């Protein structure tokens, strides 16, 4: 009867059961279609892929992310990857099982009860809850106070909290994730020459950004250095063979997030919002917050991230106040590792929401029990 | 885009 | 001592002077050396299959006949603008300029985009604008005089792609036109016998149904063959890029898409607003069909179902017959406007120092 | 020999001469500039776009507040909207115009210094004065007594008076006038779906919670009807052409105003203000308070915010005393025609601030003549 | 936040 | 294809 969960952030799907310190199923959240209508008898040609089955063979079949932002656009689409999850990689049935589930914060109640509803009326399921993704960090961390910044590739949010008890006038999210990165490394790809504007193409793209993407606390430095010297150019090879060489574009890509007015973009940047929502809180919790501030999710593994938020974060607020950051090596599962914590726990059984629930009071129920 | 108004 | 214009184009090049409305010449790009218009056998080149530059040499003694035997000039210091797609990589701007400084001064030349060209010849300042070349296209939107630069849009499926379809297409029938030559006779029974389908299941039943829609066209040799589907279904591989091979939306939901990404404000005066540039914009058929794309693509993303409120959508697209030239005519009018002060240029001189880092004056 | 008045809040600004009894200019008080580089040459393009030119053409330009809850923070945007406003709103010059300003009860001292220091340096006037929204909003119903209560766009306040004599140890001022009600709304209409978050954004939602959104009696008796029953949902159209439902958040916004636990502060509604304020005066003037209470400001025109300001404050406050809560029309331009009056009756003459004061004493003079 | 302190 | 990669 050991529970699981189910981050299906916009990036990938990390699924795994509980009391488990790292997840089991790791899998792109894409959707691929033939391209073509195929003809061979026998061997595949399903007419649907999804999985790292996309990722193989993806030079055919068109890629479709069915979440974006973090709010859901193609529930078939969702279902189906919900469907592949629990009967091919972790190989149970739900119906023995809860499912603790994760979403972002500010998002459409209907695309929250819509999930409800899906996961009540088609796999049986006995419960169903639904949670942040930025308290589960933090329980994972092991703290209990502190601000949390989450950037998973659909969104980019934070949120801080004091003994437990939540901020939401001070909660902040922007839409800037990976995917706008990626498309900006693609424009200045075309730029340096090299033409990207394929699916396939997007992933490989986004590929290059995880393996050699950094940040630096003097970006006009850098840009000088880079225009001058190529001590930065690096090389990087494709399936096809033929090499490239990229240069100022790695660590000009994530100035997006610091500076999104490249993009077009009007908000400021992750610093100044979160120097905001710092200021919209009590000035006792402040001082606290301020000395411990966690970063959580993709789009941070970046190298020297840390360096750059805390220049700004200290040139933002004043010297006396210290500053630390909190960013550990596990965090691409820190919501993961929340999760599995918090169904192990004891008490919060009780806060399970069952299946009579659902069906005597509807899916509006979930607007109440849950936060 | 997918906010049925804005973005 | 006016300036002069030059929109390099894939497989066009047209010239004339500070101020003409239509230019005083226009000749293809195909390649002593037969640059120019001796094309009416040596070598064929066709150095600008798109908007890149492959032989820089042989685009030099284009230039070089198009100043000395079409143009009787060859000053040093004479401002001449250019045209380009819009992210064309800074390489190939660079070695123009290059080219363009050292083997003769023009000192001041301020290259820019079509898109905007073609703004300025329609003597406009808001609105969207889709320029449909040979080897590429592209999509730049514009409000209140002002350029967006982040939601600009670039599409590598025009002309010739139509055309190696259209071979293909008779190559299935039977006809083939495997030799180099020929290529110039079908484009121009393309441009000729071609028009977009304002309802594809009606053609396509029409031409499966009637004999009619089926012509004879003759050949520079003699003989004679005959044209179907081939004439409404090439609009169609433009307009499906995954015919081709390509894996994009196509043009209607591309330029959808494209405003749905600015602000809400300036999306009606985008939807009043449509302008478009190029010989490739000429298919029969093409605005309307468009409109009627676009009205359908927000009928469905937008009202789901909701044909209570269609009416009020006002949509406006434009056309005109000068959509041939639209971006000389613009660059005529912006050289003669510029012609006076010569600091928004680039000079010869300060070019030595960081004349690379210059260009990026216009491009932030 | 005639005067001049220039009312700035918050959110808006309404000048234009005395004697009148309606305003000549309003405008918002907000600063548009490019964010875009790089434009179309030939054509021309400004560096920066004030009054309704920003909100006509504001999609390519940021917009920037320059007054925050009552406060200023940007003394060049205060300085060229002071310009664009004196010289093609009106095209008058003010340096034979004495003008009068406007400022919440409760605001900087220096701020008060730096704005009569502006308005006597870079203008060349021959006087000036200052004042407080609540003397005008109450000269404007002509009556001497009781009690106001004013909300503008960032800063709100209440203040009593008795036969010309104010009392201010029971001046009460919060900062809920329609800035986190609009921030608040974006918040409820991103749980609905729509998103808005830009200033452009912003603007719609100020226009459509002007528009639509009003406050009711009963919240919970109202959200439950709300929830069960569909007719409430009402449709509003944007500048593309879509439509957009809202329907409990009409009542959320000025249930915010009432109860900012929702907004994150702890400060009680504008009902229990008042009532606290009026403890700490005498008993004979709270009886002649509880009479004569008016409300004024742009955020007082909720339909429906005087029955249940009146309806609180009754259940809150002793029986036997009537409560007639008194909400007059165009009274958001309350304070242009306390002001206007003020500026006519010739008495108040003699109290206005001359240049040789200020060239004499500084700009500290304010507070003694004030 | 523009009293030079709290807010 | 004259992209130095795709195309
Ligand atoms: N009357 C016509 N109808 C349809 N298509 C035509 C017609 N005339 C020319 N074309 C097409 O237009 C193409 C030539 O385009 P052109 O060279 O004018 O574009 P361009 O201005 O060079 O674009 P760019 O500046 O981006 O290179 C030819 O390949 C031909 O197929
Ligand atoms: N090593 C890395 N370096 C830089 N970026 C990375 C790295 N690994 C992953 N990412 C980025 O993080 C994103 C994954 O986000 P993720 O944390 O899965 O979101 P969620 O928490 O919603 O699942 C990817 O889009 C990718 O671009
Ligand atoms: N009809 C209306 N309904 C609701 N709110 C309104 C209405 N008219 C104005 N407002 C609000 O009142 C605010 C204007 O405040 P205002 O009274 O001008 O402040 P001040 O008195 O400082 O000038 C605006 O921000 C607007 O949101
Ligand atoms: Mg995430
Ligand atoms: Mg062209
Ligand atoms: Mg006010």
């Amino acid at each position: 009867t050991t529970a699981l969960v189910c981050d299906n952030g916009s990036g990938l799907v990390k699924a795994g059961f509980a009391g488990d310190d790292a997840p089991r199923a790791v899998f792109p959240s894409i959707v691929g279609r033939p391209r073509h209508q195929g003809v061979m008898v026998g061997m595949g040609q399903k007419d649907s892929y999804v999985g790292d089955e996309a990722q193989s063979k993806r030079g055919i079949l068109t890629l479709k992310y069915p979440i974006e932002h973090g709010i859901i656009t193609n529930w078939d689409d969702m279902e189906k990857i919900w469907h592949h999850t629990f009967y091919n990689e972790l190989r149970v049935a739900p119906e023995e099982h809860p499912t603790l589930l994760t979403e972002a914060p500010l998002n459409p109640k209907a695309n929250r009860e819509k999930m409800t509803q899906i996961m009540f009326e088609t796999f049986n399921v006995p419960a169903m809850y639904v949670a942040i993704q930025a308290v589960l960090s933090l329980y994972a961390s092991g703290r209990t106070t502190g601000i949390v910044l989450d950037s998973g590739d659909g969104v980019t949010h934070n949120v801080p909290i004091y003994e437990g008890y939540a901020l939401p006038h001070a909660i902040m999210r922007l839409d800037l994730a990976g995917r706008d990165l990626t498309d900006y490394l693609m424009k200045i790809l075309t730029e340096r020459g090299y033409s990207f504007v394929t699916t396939a193409e997007r992933e490989i793209v986004r590929d290059i950004k995880e393996k050699l993407c950094y940040v630096a606390l003097d970006f006009e430095n850098e840009m000088a250095t880079a225009a001058s010297s190529s001590s930065l150019e690096k090389s990087y090879e494709l399936p096809d063979g033929q090499v490239i060489t990229i240069g100022n574009e790695r660590f000009r890509c994530p100035e997006t997030l610091f500076q999104p007015s490249f993009i077009g973009m009007e908000s400021a940047g992750i610093h100044e919002t979160t120097y905001n929502s710092i200021m919209k809180c009590d000035i006792d919790i402040r001082k606290d917050l301020y000395a411990n501030n966690v970063m959580s999710g993709g789009t941070t593994m970046y190298p020297g991230i840390a360096d750059r938020m805390q220049k700004e974060i200290t040139a933002l607020a004043p010297s006396t106040m210290k500053i630390k950051i909190i960013a550990p090596p596990e965090r691409k599962y820190s919501v993961w590792i929340g999760g599995s914590i918090l169904a192990s726990l004891s008490t919060f059984q009780q806060m399970w929401i069952t299946k009579q629930e659902y069906d005597e009071a509807g899916p509006s129920i979930v607007h109440r029990k849950c936060f | 885009p997918a906010w049925l108004a804005t973005c | 001592s006016a300036p002069i214009v030059l929109d390099n184009g894939t497989g066009f090049v047209k010239v004339g002077y500070a101020k003409d409305n239509f230019p005083r010449f226009q000749f293809p790009s195909i390649v002593d050396v037969m640059v120019g218009d001796e094309a009416e056998l040596l070598q064929v080149k066709y150095p600008m299959e798109n908007g890149i530059i492959r032989d820089f040499e042989e685009m030099n003694q284009l230039w070089d006949y198009t100043f000395f035997e079409k143009l009787k000039i060859d000053p040093r210091g004479r401002k001449i603008l250019l045209t380009e797609p819009p992210m064309n990589p800074v390489a190939n701007r660079e070695k123009m300029c290059e080219t363009m400084f050292e083997r003769y001064g023009f000192g001041g030349v301020y290259v820019a985009i079509q898109a905007v060209l073609s703004l300025y010849a329609q003597g406009l300042s808001s609105g969207v604008v889709v320029d449909s070349g040979d080897g590429v296209t592209h999509i730049v939107p514009v409000y209140e005089s002002v350029v967006l630069n982040h939601l600009v849009g670039r599409l590598d499926v025009a002309g010739r792609d139509a055309t190696r379809y259209l071979i293909s297409l008779l190559l299935r029938k039977g006809y083939a036109f495997n030799r180099t030559a020929d290529f110039e006779t079908v484009r121009e029974m393309k441009e000729k016998l071609c028009y977009v389908s304002y309802d594809l299941e009606l053609d396509h039943k029409l031409s499966e149904e009637t004999t009619v829609l089926m012509r004879n066209y003759t050949l520079p040799d003699g003989r004679v063959i005959k044209v179907g589907s081939e004439r409404y279904e090439c609009p169609e591989c433009l307009f499906q890029p995954h015919l081709v091979g390509s894996e994009q939306p196509g043009l209607s939901e591309f330029i959808f898409d494209t405003i749905q990404a600015a602000d809400v404000d300036i999306r009606k005066y985008l939807y009043r607003a449509i302008v478009l540039s190029g010989g490739s914009s000429m298919y029969a058929g093409l605005p309307s069909r468009l409109e009627k794309e676009i009205k359908q693509l927000w009928f469905e993303r937008v009202l789901h179902g909701d044909p209570a409120r269609l009416p009020n959508f006002k949509v406006k697209i434009e056309d005109a017959p000068r959509r041939r030239h639209a971006v000389f005519i613009g660059g005529a009018v912006l050289a003669d406007i510029m012609a006076q002060n010569d600091h928004m240029w680039v000079s010869k001189a300060e070019w030595e120092e960081y004349g690379v880092r210059a260009l990026d004056k216009l491009g932030p």
